[PDB]
């Protein structure tokens, strides 16, 4: 209930931007293998 | 008086030799001396072709619309078999791509029965 | 039409700045999201297939906005 | 005579000749008989202050300003009748062509 | 340019001369032409006055009673024609003066005009019939200006002398006329120049070498008389605005 | 200043101790008011003379600004007098631009923002449409002509003090792949502070902002680099396009990008003449004088579509032998030599010693060149002659011919036009 | 409507002229025709030009 | 004197430098021969 700045900062972080193995930093097996993601 | 020349800087104007509102590509609707709006640069990048049935399209135009399933390998404009006209230097440069893609879709007609 | 209104609301109690109407921009739910996408490539396939996945994550972050609404 | 063509029109300008009609008489002529009774009656008091503030022997009469008075507020009365008027006539006029159609 | 007329404007570089084709503007920096005023005849033209206040528009006095004014600024566009009835003009002046009305606690007369919302006109185009909002016919070249920050009413005053006569008509706002006899009609003298001194305060000056004075300084001293001044006007113009949407 | 002088004085008329901290800050603050007040009313001048040499104070006037009601008055004030005095048309419209883009840089520099900018720029802009001159002075600023070129087709003078002034003004310049993504995507979010945005930095984007459309900006653009290339291009206008391209392809109707495709056209085609200049030089022997320019018609807005003059029977020569050649090596095009376009560096050698060397026209040269005597026989022609042997219409004659007489080559006697071939005067 | 409207036109005229007209040239004072020029010159016709 | 061509009517321009307090006017003299 603060407001704080570098806090909003660092969630806004981890809000935005997927990442994970796709972009930069058998059928139901690769079903199971995107819903893990 | 002696006039001497030292430098000549002229300036020509080049334009495509078509053997005769009407200077346009039959499928993009551009001007030949124009650009298709797929290339950027006239001339060498944007080729003009010219078929047996004397229709003359920019050579992305036609090869695009040749390399569609529902082409058939036929020209747009009289719907006959699009082949280049033979014995024209303009063509010479685009025999062999032309030849395939219209075998090719030859050969898929063939295969889907039709 | 109610995140206008409570951004005034917001802006009436303390405001001194545009932080407030920023995170419920982020975090609203009933309207179009923001996004960021990287597409380190130049292939056009590529870069739609990345930005179809990007908008399946930004799909999720709408669906869980709920937490963050309420 | 009649037809197709001029019954549309029929009901195209009978529908303007009333509701625009009723329009320019609220919109225009009451804000403007309320504006000519403030004035004028800001014009009586002045001429009246003047006449003992100076306390000039010669004196301007002000039945010329009594006699605008009157009419400007006749004509605030008689223009509210017809808008009132009007508003009788928009009904005659609607049932009459839903029948002639 | 060389010709014994021309007259420069107070406030900026800029100068009104005389050719053949009508009255001309260039500027003094350039020499480069700026607006035309389309005249007939010069003869006709008893004389022109700048604008003393603002320097925007221009003014001109024909001798058989119309007063014409042209804006500068916008390449010599006609803004406003006046007419003051039966009236033979030798010379007349332009005064703006602007009022300073600043508020006091002993003038409690609020204003409820201002209050009620502002009237409309009712116009009709070709299209369909459309509605503007409602702006009084000398408003044009009256409005606040968009330069003036000092955006105070400015009373337009306009002194007209009648020539055989030595007659003295004062003209307010372009629409009311007042009318003052001169006792000293016994000599025809012609008027030589006239002189303001301040605003409300103007000095004529015969070639008889006689001065007279007029002042303007009771009437504006006097807060209530400037707004029956105003009053008076305005209720003639809403009269004619009601006649005209009548018809 | 004002302590050391008065403020023993007023503590012993208060009579309270000389070290009262607090109403030393309050003096103070009220002094820094009265220091902003006096900044708002005289802005005007502060921005519009006195700029950039009262710079220094306007930095620090942006250090006190704090609330919306001080901008809102500083503009509203700015306005004010800026559209009384600058905004006149009896104001020369030349100085009224180099004082506009000098409150811009101005303010820009006192709000990083520009939302005060765009403020101004929004309210200002239908005036500099009302001026109908401003958009072709403008843009030869922008590119930075010479002043004979302003002077040939432009009819009022323009102060060249004013044109100095504004160029320096505007080349005032003090205004792997997987590790940046790591770095700046972080880095971007480290550090943050809360009608679009429209308030860029660049002056040149708001110089923009006065056309409706850049669609007229660009082809004005294209027809001065047509103009200059067809004259000859200089590193100041890589800078220009440079700049115009960089804009445009962020922002990114149908004919805007009409106008930005060919611009890279022209520029390949003199590329490609360049180039392809050296390749004919070496296959057929080519006269190395010549330097061919090889345009494409449609993006030159070129009308081929009175002008049948003779040129020299050797230079027409040696011309069709190139368009001969680029039939050969370019199957299916044909080439068209543009009469009315080119320039000729001759060499006149006069029978006193004289040389004069002067670039000049295709039509120029052919008329002069009627005038060389292999045998050094003085030759005399008429207006008629010269018509027929170079099928110009007598009118378009005597221009040209009036030229070589004002160049001092020419003399008219008696309707015969002979050579000056001893000149009794100093050169 | 016509009848009013001009009733009240002509009649508000008759309030300029007779009472308005009344009031503006009490408080208007015109100065009396002056020499100023006799004392310094008082045995000269004067002739002013501008 | 400020002439317009040889053929043209001339009008004076007394530059009276009328000094009231440091300060002067200019008067310019039309030409309407008698
Ligand atoms: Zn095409
Ligand atoms: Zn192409
Ligand atoms: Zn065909």
């Amino acid at each position: 209930a603060s407001g704080d700045l570098e806090v909003l900062r660092r969630v806004k972080y981890l809000h935005e931007v997927a990442s994970g193995p796709y972009s930069d930093l058998s059928d139901p097996t690769a079903y199971l293998e995107d819903k893990k993601d | 008086m002696k006039v001497k020349i030292n430098e000549v800087h002229s300036v020509f104007a080049w334009s495509w030799h078509i053997p005769s509102d009407e200077d346009v590509c039959g499928i993009c609707r551009a001007s030949y001396n124009g650009t298709c709006p797929s290339c950027k640069f006239p001339g060498d990048q944007c080729p003009l072709v010219i078929g047996l049935c004397h229709h003359n399209f920019h050579d992305h135009c036609i090869y695009r619309w040749l390399d569609t399933p529902t082409s058939k390998g036929l020209c747009p404009m009289c719907r006959q078999t699009f082949q280049l006209q033979k014995g024209l230097a303009i063509n010479d440069a685009h025999v062999q791509k032309f030849v395939e893609i219209v075998s090719r879709r030859r050969e898929e007609m063939i295969e889907e029965g039709v | 039409d109610e995140g206008r209104s409570l951004k005034l609301n917001a802006g009436l109690i303390f405001s001194e700045d545009k932080r407030f109407t920023h995170v419920v921009s982020l975090l609203a739910y009933y309207r179009p999201t923001k996004t960021q996408f990287f597409t380190t490539k130049t292939e056009y396939a590529q870069i739609l297939a990345q930005k179809k996945y990007f908008a399946k994550i930004m799909a999720l972050r709408t669906c869980t906005n709920g937490v963050g609404w309420g | 005579s009649v037809g197709e063509k001029n019954f549309k029109r029929w009901k195209y300008l009978g529908c303007e000749a009333y509701q625009k009609t009723v329009q320019i008489l609220t919109l225009i002529f009451v804000p403007a008989c309320e504006r000519i009774i403030i004035y004028v009656e800001k014009l009586r008091a002045i001429l009246q202050a003047f006449s003992i503030q100076n306390k000039l022997s010669y004196t301007s009469d002000l039945t010329a300003v009594e006699v605008l008075l009157k009419s400007s507020q006749k004509l605030l009365t008689m223009t509210l009748n017809s808008i009132i008027g009007l508003g009788r006539d928009e009904t005659l006029f609607e049932k009459f062509f839903i029948w002639f159609n | 340019i060389n010709d014994y007329f021309i007259d420069y404007n107070p406030l900026f570089p800029i100068f009104a001369t005389r050719i053949a084709k009508g009255l001309a503007i260039y500027r003094v920096s350039d020499h480069a032409r700026l607006a035309v005023i389309p005249i007939r005849n010069i003869n006709l033209v008893a004389n022109y006055d700048w604008d003393t206040t603002t320097g925007k528009f221009l003014s001109i006095f024909f001798k058989d009673g119309t007063i014409r004014i042209h804006d500068i600024f916008k390449d010599g566009r006609l803004v406003s024609f006046l007419r003051i009835p039966s009236t033979k003009i030798s010379k007349g002046i332009w005064d703006r003066i602007p009022l300073r009305y600043e508020p006091n606690n002993r003038d409690f007369a609020c204003n409820i005009i201002d209050d009620l919302p502002k009237l409309i006109r009712f116009v009709k185009d070709s299209k369909r019939i459309n509605i503007v909002p409602y702006t009084q016919p000398n408003s044009l070249w009256r409005g606040p200006d968009e330069d003036d920050l000092d955006s105070n009413e400015k009373l337009d005053v306009h002194v007209v002398f009648n020539e055989g006569n030595d007659k003295i008509t004062v003209f307010f706002n372009g629409d009311y006329a007042v009318f003052l006899s001169v006792d000293n009609i016994e000599n025809e003298n012609s008027l030589k120049s006239i002189i303001k001194v301040q605003d409300g305060f103007y000095q004529c000056f015969y070639e008889d070498g006689t001065v007279q004075t007029l002042n303007l300084g009771p009437l504006l001293q006097s807060k209530s008389s400037v707004n029956l001044l105003n009053y008076i006007m305005v209720i003639k113009e809403l009269i004619g605005y009601m006649l005209t949407h009548l018809e | 200043k004002f302590i050391n002088q008065y403020w023993s004085q007023f503590s012993k008329l208060v009579g309270c101790p000389e070290d009262d901290h607090e109403l030393t800050t309050t003096v103070f603050n009220c002094f820094e008011s009265n220091f902003l007040r006096i900044r708002t009313n005289e802005i005007f001048d502060i921005c519009v003379l006195a700029y950039p040499d009262s710079k220094v104070t306007l930095l620090e006037l942006r250090k006190i600004m704090k609330d919306f009601k001080d901008y809102t008055n500083i503009v509203t004030t700015f306005l004010s007098d800026f559209k009384k005095y600058i905004l006149n048309p009896s104001v020369t419209t030349v100085d009224a631009l180099l004082r506009y883009v000098k409150t811009i840089k101005a303010f820009l520099v006192l709000d990083p923002t520009g939302r005060c900018l765009h403020s101004i720029t929004t309210f200002v802009k239908p005036y500099f449409q009302e001026r109908k001159h401003l958009v072709n002075v403008l843009l030869y600023a922008m590119l930075d002509l010479p002043e004979e070129e302003l002077k040939e087709k432009i009819n009022f003078n323009v102060d060249m003090k004013a044109l100095l002034s504004l160029v320096d003004t505007l080349h005032d310049s003090d205004i792997i792949r997987h590790a940046m993504l790591y770095e700046h995507i972080l880095n971007y979010y480290i550090a943050w502070v809360p009608k679009s945005s429209y308030i860029k930095t660049n002056l040149f984007e708001v110089l923009l902002d006065l056309f409706e459309s850049r669609e007229f900006f660009i082809s004005e653009f294209r027809n001065l680099l047509t103009d200059r290339l067809f004259t000859l291009l200089d590193e100041k206008w890589t800078r220009c396009l440079k700049l115009i391209r960089e804009k445009i392809v962020k922002f990114t109707a149908d004919a805007d990008q009409s106008n930005l495709n060919s611009i890279d056209v022209m520029l390949w085609d003199i590329k490609c003449s360049e180039e392809l200049c050296r390749k004919m030089h070496e296959v057929a022997g080519l006269d190395p004088i010549i330097f061919p320019k090889f345009i494409s018609l449609l993006y030159w807005k070129y009308n081929c579509d009175d002008l049948a003059f003779h040129l020299p029977i050797d230079l027409e020569r040696e011309l069709q032998k190139y368009s001969d050649i680029y039939s050969q090596l370019k199957p299916g095009r044909k080439l068209q030599l543009c009469k009315d376009k080119g320039k000729v560096e001759i060499q006149l050698a006069f029978k006193d010693g004289r040389k004069l060397v002067l670039d000049v026209s295709l039509e120029q040269c052919s008329v002069i060149n009627q005038f060389d005597s292999p045998n050094d026989e003085p030759i005399c022609l008429s207006l008629e002659q010269l018509s027929e042997s170079l099928n110009i219409a007598p009118p378009r004659l005597t221009h040209l011919l009036d030229f070589w007489i004002q160049k001092g080559v020419l003399l008219k006697e008696n309707g015969t036009y002979s050579v000056i071939e001893h000149s009794e005067m100093d050169f | 409507y016509r009848d009013l409207i001009n009733s009240m036109s002509d009649m508000e005229k008759d309030i300029a002229q007779s009472n308005v007209n009344s009031h503006i040239q009490q408080h208007i004072l015109v100065d009396l025709k002056t020499d100023v020029f006799a004392q310094k010159y008082p045995s000269s016709q004067i002739n002013l030009l501008d | 004197y400020i002439r317009e061509n040889r053929e043209n009517d001339d009008f004076i321009a007394c530059t009276a430098k009328v000094s009231v307090d440091g300060r002067s006017a200019s008067l310019v003299f039309p030409k309407e021969k008698q």
